[PDB]
Formats: structure tokens, C-alpha cells, sequence
């Protein structure tokens, strides 16, 4: 999930805007 | 040491700004 | 209005926090 | 919603649990 | 400023990107 | 209030990550 | 990388808060 | 409104700036 | 104490060192 | 160092949160 | 203390709240 | 810089002044 995803790495901000609703 | 949780701290924080009026869902799982 | 959008910011923050492994949804709209 | 709800008046840590998944 | 343009309507990220060096 | 402020504290976290690697001046009038 | 991530989050709110009207120049690189 | 909360979340973070070692005591009241 | 003293006007960090232990 | 610095600026906030009107005493020791 | 017993793993709110005035 | 210099060791209040304008 976002954690695994963007906790090791950083993810970007387009990255980021997968989440939103 | 409680980096995961520090991490998914900032990471709602940036959710919260780039989504906007869109809001979003953080679901740790 | 920034009011909402500052007030927010410190609400995600919050349900981060009080939600735990749940997580939340946040959906100001 | 949320803002209307705890931006007006201080949401208490129940209050607030109501928006947790 | 940043401050007399941004804190009463919210600039979005593009926005905010003008003041990035 | 000290809004002004308080607003102003969230810009530079907003600026921070919006500009990532490129940094940024924060100069208040 | 993330933890310098996240440290340089907290070094502009430090900023903030320690220049005051003077304002700062966060450059990462 | 919720103005006197957001203010207290800001100062807080101040006082843990400025405190240092020492360390702080938040009472409302 | 604090809220009354800081939040309608901004307190100096030198100011709230005040509330230091 | 800086990551007992930066968890320390978290539990500030997580205790702010939590105590509400009782408020806390941070002590590092 | 509490950077001992938290910073290390982590503490719940309710952990957390041992801490309170 | 200031990641090198404060990521690693904790900055007093005056070493991230050289920050300031
Ligand atoms: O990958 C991440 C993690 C935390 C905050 C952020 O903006 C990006
Ligand atoms: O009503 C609120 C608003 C913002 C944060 C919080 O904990 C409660
Ligand atoms: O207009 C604003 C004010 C503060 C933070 C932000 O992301 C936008
Ligand atoms: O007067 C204030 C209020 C909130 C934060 C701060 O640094 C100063
Ligand atoms: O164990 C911790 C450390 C930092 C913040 C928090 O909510 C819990
Ligand atoms: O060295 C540091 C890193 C982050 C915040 C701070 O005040 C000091
Ligand atoms: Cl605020
Ligand atoms: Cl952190
Ligand atoms: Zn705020
Ligand atoms: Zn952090």
C-alpha cells in the first residue's frame, strides 16, 4: 500500500495523487 | 525506532495538499 | 477559504493519530 | 461533513473516530 | 507577498510553484 | 489572532514540498 | 532519502519559527 | 470556532524548538 | 497563561521560553 | 540525535492531541 | 522516559496519555 | 548545506540562523 510504497522511496507528488479520492 | 508511523505522518500531510477539495482515504494496511 | 484549509491540514493530522491501523477517510466535500 | 462538524467547534478523539475507516 | 496572496484563498500547487527558486 | 502566521507556517511546508530538490526563498513583506 | 525527506520538513518549520521577518533560503542541494 | 486549538498545536511545536533539553510545560487554563 | 498571551498576538520564541522546564 | 529530535517533535503533538485541556509536561531525560 | 519508551516502538494514544498533566 | 549539516547531528537555534535572509 502507500506505505510500502512512498516510505522507502519518496514518491512525488503526481505519485501522491494516486490516493486522492 | 517509529519510522513507518513518523513516515505515514508526513505522508497524510502531503495527501491533504495535493488532493484538495478531493479528500482521500489512508488505509495502512 | 484557507480557514478550511488550514483547519484540515491539522485534521488529518488528528484522525493519522486517532485512527491507528483503520486509517480514515477524509472527504471534506 | 468533517468541517462543518469539527472546524466550527473542538472534536473530541470519539467525535473524530467517527471519519476512521 | 506570498502571505497577502495565499492565506485567504488557498493557491494550489501550481500555484505555489511560482515561488520555488 | 495570529493568523498571519500560523498560515504562513503551512506555506512553508506546502513550499517545501512543491519544490522539492530546487529549495525556495521564503521572504515575508 | 526519506529520512531526509522528513528532516528537511521539520528544518523549514524550524527556519520559520528562528528567522522570523527575516525569512530564509532552504537550497537541499 | 477552533482558532485557540490550531494556535495551541502551533505553539506547542515552538516551545519543543525553543525548550530544548529542558523541556516544557503546556497548561491551558 | 500561554493561549491568552500568544494567540492573539505572535509571541517571540524568546518569549515563550518563558514556559521552558 | 536528530531521530529521537524528530520523534520528540511528533510526541509533542500526539500528546497535545491526547491531554487536551489537561495539557503535558515534556521532559527529555 | 517517553523518548525512551517511544520513540523505540510505538505508543498508542492511550500510552500516550500517561503523560497528561 | 543544511541537510548535511542538521539531518545528521541536531542544529542549535543559532547554526540554522545562517539560514535566515
Ligand atoms: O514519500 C513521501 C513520504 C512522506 C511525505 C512525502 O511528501 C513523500
Ligand atoms: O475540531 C478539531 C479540529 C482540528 C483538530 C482537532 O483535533 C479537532
Ligand atoms: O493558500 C495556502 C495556504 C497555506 C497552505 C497551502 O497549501 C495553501
Ligand atoms: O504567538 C505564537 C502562536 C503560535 C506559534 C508561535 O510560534 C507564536
Ligand atoms: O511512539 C510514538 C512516537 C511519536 C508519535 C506517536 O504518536 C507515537
Ligand atoms: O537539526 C535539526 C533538524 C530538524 C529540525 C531542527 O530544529 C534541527
Ligand atoms: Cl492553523
Ligand atoms: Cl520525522
Ligand atoms: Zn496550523
Ligand atoms: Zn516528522
Amino acid at each position: 500500500g502507500i506505505v510500502e510504497q512512498c516510505c522507502t522511496s519518496i514518491c512525488s507528488l503526481y505519485q501522491l495523487e494516486n490516493y486522492c479520492n | 525506532f517509529v519510522n513507518q508511523h513518523l513516515c505515514g505522518s508526513h505522508l497524510v500531510e502531503a495527501l491533504y495538499l495535493v488532493c484538495g477539495e478531493r479528500g482521500f482515504f489512508y488505509t495502512p494496511k
